[PDB]
């Protein structure tokens, strides 16, 4: 039914370690049935998931969660990757969208 | 007779130059009588954002309006919250602090 679409995004940035706050504004969305998804469709298939409760699904229209660390987290430059609303039940999807790691400066 | 509150912000700290964008999720509001006000017991700033800024009446983007001294030395934390314009009416407040700079 309903066609899954990110309508806009807190930030669209993070560190590498991943566990970056983001805000996501959506269309109608359930609950339980949806969860964020990371990936680069390349060879490899990578694939990361953002963190976050049911509690975190604000009136079906947004999102609150935690970017997940990148695979590799001795990069040089930033990477960036594709993210995208998914359903449990269907497998359906939304156009994805992009978001950055920066290499975790040093220290 | 209708709801009005503030569930979250995505930030809780940011410069008294004000115009620092922000993202609120809310109970269902009207886009066409809403807005964010910002304020302490002697100011009172009002939130900027478009009509188009209100997604889905439970979230609202806009920008933190700059605080009246824009010298500040120390932090000022300031109340945050929704009133509506058709009757002036307010939600409870959420914690924002000014910094310096």
């Amino acid at each position: 039914a309903s066609n899954l679409k990110i309508s806009r995004m807190d930030k669209t940035a993070g560190s590498v370690r991943g566990g970056d706050e983001v805000y996501l504004l959506c269309d109608k969305v359930q609950k339980d049935d949806i969860e964020v998804r990371f990936y680069e469709d390349d060879e490899n298939g990578w694939q990361a998931f953002g963190d976050f409760s049911p509690t975190d699904v604000h009136k079906q229209y947004a999102i609150v969660f935690r970017t997940p660390p990148y695979h590799k987290m001795k990069i040089e430059r930033p990477v960036t990757v594709f993210l995208q609303l998914k359903r449990k039940r269907g497998g359906d999807v939304s156009d994805s969208k992009q978001f950055t790691y920066y290499p975790v400066v040093e220290d | 007779t209708s709801e009005l509150r503030i569930c979250r912000i995505n930030k809780e700290s940011g410069p008294c130059t004000g115009g620092e964008e922000l993202y609120l999720l809310c109970d269902k509001v009207q886009k066409e009588d809403i807005s964010v006000v910002f304020s302490t017991a002697s100011w009172e700033g009002r939130a900027d954002f478009s009509q188009a800024d209100v997604h889905r009446q439970i979230a609202i983007v806009f920008k933190t309006p700059p605080y009246e001294d824009l010298e500040i030395s120390e932090p000022v934390t300031v109340n945050v919250f929704l009133q509506r314009l058709t009757d002036g009416v307010c939600s409870e407040p959420l914690p924002f602090t000014y910094l310096p700079r």
